[PDB]
């Protein structure tokens, strides 16, 4: 019955992106989005349990750029080893043909956590009813991202998860399709 | 493409059995490497790099800094154990169960078994064989707990056999959630 | 003698009705997953708005 | 594929409205709420892909209310005609009996952009789900203005848009009724 | 002859494609009345965010 | 013989269910379209609150 | 054709709780919220024909937090008796079995209001899509509380609303079960 | 278990036949008894109990107060009763009824009628029992109007009566939402 | 009933062929009138009416603003233009194309054609009927684009004929978003 609780506040540079978010055995309890300055529950009955004062990380984040600053006079401006992100597409449940799914693009080991997804169905970009989970951690410190598109599942579609990271050279491109 | 910086801390919170003993692991990682590593078991302020001693020196100089990583042990993690255990630690969702046959290699018949166990919580699940009441072994390649990032996980335990209409084909499953064992049978 | 008519006039629009109604079931339950997503953020497009300035 | 991008930042007196917004070949990328101080995109599937900052519009609509001030007294008061507001009303798409439908009342070629609809079921005030877009500009400087009603078709229900406007010395009432 | 089997080639698709219809339609009205819900408010309980301090 | 009454069975039950089925389903997609509306802005009907003083 | 428009300001101590509300015939037309400092109408058709300023009714609390520390120093700390909550379980409609029905648990003639309602589906809490009332008042000064639980009606299921009022020396346990 | 102190005004409008004539009761409670009463049918400030006959004194010593209290009545209650008028004065939703047979004891078979009017406001409902297009008597036990607290009611008026497939067993409803009497018929 | 005074300006942004020539038309109207219309085309600042002289004026005595207008042709225009371009100039949603008889008279057998296409983006459309697989004309009385405010536009294009069961009654949609002449037929 071991758990482990997590703060996760990184903030990278140059890219002006930072975030928070709780840690319980993986996931993620939930997350203060900078831009709405709002505690955004993964789960919304978490807000009805708990609370969370959102102006607080956005403080944190703040004097964790500070310090990233000042490491980054102190380190002599070292860059970092961009990890390749291992890309597996999923779904939430076994796909059901014409019934609701979450396909799920699992952005594995990578770093900065500061990625390009895009989702192809048949090859043209979805931008509609397309979500993503903030940069989640892990125990060697490289991140997970989670990109959920609710999708009535169709043999006739052929769906895409571009992953355009640093470390590496040409877009990744990960494919599903209904096969069940 | 340009150099990049990253400030991830980790402020883990390591408690076992409840809250009998809590350890408050203090991690902060400078491009995936560490920094300083303030650990309650230990107590004292180290640092795991070459890096981050300077860091370690200047946050144990002030006593106030140290008590408040100290007092962090019971005010932080276990304060936090009773305000979300409502929700996560005692959070016992139903472990979905379905069993369909599948194929090794494309254009052949079916000749696997994947007992999926999707959309529960936590990840303490168990798979177990049978055929016609009896147990089945060596099908135990599984997949792995593979997290939905929705607080969910998922797993796909897969079984090598052949249908013939002659077995029964039963998988289990054991969680927290159910008091009994749930089951699952396949027949072709 | 009229059954196998009655039975066909029956089963014809139970089907069709039946048919889209599971399309707009289906597609419904989608929206609730979509109204369920986690509301992706603020992209890092701006559109820019001019500044009007007074009549002196 | 020539294309103009416009920006409409009427404020009218005495009335106290005033509004914003972005003109995409007459549609409206967005408009900015100053009640709630929110960027209401026309589509949400706008704002997932681009953003904008709400508080700098009401700065402009103080300073186009500063020069209307201004203008208003270099022009000796002088009013406006009050052209009649042309309405037709429309459906989004061809009335579906039992199937939802977003009546549009066309509030057309009017000025000044203060007007007063009103849908009428069977003679009586509806203000139960009921939208209306913001006043939509043209070439000629008449403002536009649609209202939603989203209805389930029915032959036993007539509606009306009754339209109030300083031009019309008795109101309009438009009407709509179930016939495909 | 056949009509037996088509009336209950009709009869059994419609009446299980309607049986899992019912149920998703229920809980989707269902979801409608969770969604009219007032929302209910912030708890007393608060999780508790600790104070990162700079590096010198 | 039985063909007749097991048809009309059938028949009965799904078409009862079906109606209302397909109303709450219509219903329900009227209510996407009402959720979907544009949140039509504060009217400039004010309710008026009382200011209480205090207690000496 | 008599109406009372009544307005509701309480504020307990020690609990740090306080509420605002207009009553109309017993009825709520309106709530703000302290911690999301917003005018949650009690039906969202209000919001669509009225408005409130939400920051005005946080001043008055703020006042009657004053003044109840200003009478609690005059009437020598004097405690309440804190009656017990009568309780009655009732539906929005005649319960239908697999119809969604909103079970309304009628905390009636309590003071202080400051209650502890859980739901419990057989014997356990139930926190996803429970819904509350602000405390309503009543013409003898004894509020009411009204908690909706949107559930899907089941003989197998039996729902339960414990009720912690410190007036009660044992918990109130009503009880309901499908029977129509 | 600590001793509580609970403060609640209550700013009470009483208007008769629209605003003919407006009744502008304040009163501020305290643990469930009144400190003050200002009434605009009195006009002059009092106090109900003794604990509130300082917080009157202070409040009729400033002439400004009692301006602002005595405004109140066309200010406070006549502009708001305009305002909230459109959708709480005028506001008809229509009474939905069903007829409903019941057991007066467990294990027994039917011998109630409960005509369920539920989902309706204002609150002036009226209720009568027919058979055989009869007004039937001695049934007008009734529940009480049941708030359900989202803006509608909710009564169950009984009457007794075994049903014998015989009667038309008709309620009636008569309410300001509908122009004609609302009938509900109901037969074994 | 009031004198009324309006103050909208129009900011527009005309761009060809892309960005490969902008023209930025800066219009302030007064009252369903002009006072000044900087255009990039002009650049110099200019005023159409009488009253907006002085506005005119004093904009350009200022070489500040004369460089704001100047460089909102790339800044203002170009800039969101790529910013709006991947969901309004890129946008393409399909033309949804139904075809259904009408009357043009009360109480008179049906006698039109009308080819709706609703719901469409941008407003494009092209309409073209035939008969047998024989194209018709003199049918080409369209109501225009009716804009639905959704995004949306709306077209219904009549074509006279009387039904009679001998022909197909073809109609065509030609829109950027379909790379295939989109069809509909109706036969009675």
């Amino acid at each position: 019955e071991e758990h482990v609780i997590i703060q996760a506040e990184f903030y990278l540079n140059p890219d002006q992106s930072g975030e928070f978010m709780f840690d319980f055995d993986g996931d993620e309890i939930f997350h203060v989005d900078m831009a709405k300055k709002e505690t955004v529950w993964r789960l919304e009955e978490f807000g009805r349990f708990a609370s969370f004062e959102a102006q607080g990380a956005l403080a944190n984040i703040a004097v964790d750029k500070a310090n990233l600053e000042i490491m980054t006079k102190r380190s002599n401006y070292t860059p970092i080893t961009n990890v390749p992100p291992e890309v597996t597409v999923l779904t939430n449940s076994p796909v059901e043909l014409r019934e609701p799914n979450v396909l799920i693009c699992f952005i594995d080991k990578f770093t900065p956590p500061v990625v390009n997804v895009t989702w192809l169905r048949n090859g043209k970009p979805v931008t509609t009813g397309v979500s993503e989970t903030v940069f989640l951690p892990r125990e060697d410190h490289l991140f997970r991202k989670f990109h959920y598109l609710p999708f009535l599942p169709s043999t006739e579609d052929v769906y895409d998860c571009r992953v355009e990271h640093w470390g590496l050279d040409e877009p990744l491109l990960k494919h599903w399709e209904f096969d069940a | 493409t340009r150099p990049r910086f990253l400030w991830q801390p980790k402020r883990e919170c390591h408690f076992f059995n409840g809250t009998e003993r809590v350890r408050f692991l203090d991690r902060y990682f400078y491009n995936q490497e560490e920094s300083v590593r303030f650990d309650s078991d230990v107590g004292e302020f180290r640092a795991v790099t070459e890096l981050g001693r300077p860091d370690a020196e200047y946050w144990n100089s002030q006593k106030d800094i140290l008590e408040q990583a100290r007092a962090a042990v019971d005010t932080y993690c276990r304060h936090n154990y009773g305000v979300v255990e409502s929700f996560t630690v005692q959070r016992r969702v139903q472990p979905k169960v379905t069993v369909y046959p599948s194929k090794t290699q494309p254009l052949q018949h079916h000749n696997l078994l994947v007992c999926s166990v999707s959309g529960f919580y936590p990840g303490s699940i168990e798979v177990r064989w049978f055929l016609n009441g009896q147990e089945e072994k060596a099908g135990m390649v599984s997949t792995g707990l593979i997290q939905n990032g929705d607080w969910t996980f998922q797993t796909l335990v897969m079984l090598e056999t052949v249908p013939r209409s002659g077995e029964v084909y039963t998988c289990q499953v054991e969680h927290p959630s159910v008091t009994s064992p749930l089951t699952v049978e396949w027949r072709a | 003698l009229a059954g196998q008519a009655t039975t066909a006039y029956f089963l014809y629009q139970q089907q069709g009705r039946l048919d889209k109604l599971t399309v707009t079931s289906q597609n419904l339950q989608l929206e609730n997953l979509r109204m369920k997503l986690p509301k992706p953020p603020k992209p890092v497009s701006k559109m820019r708005m001019a500044t009007p300035l007074l009549m002196q």
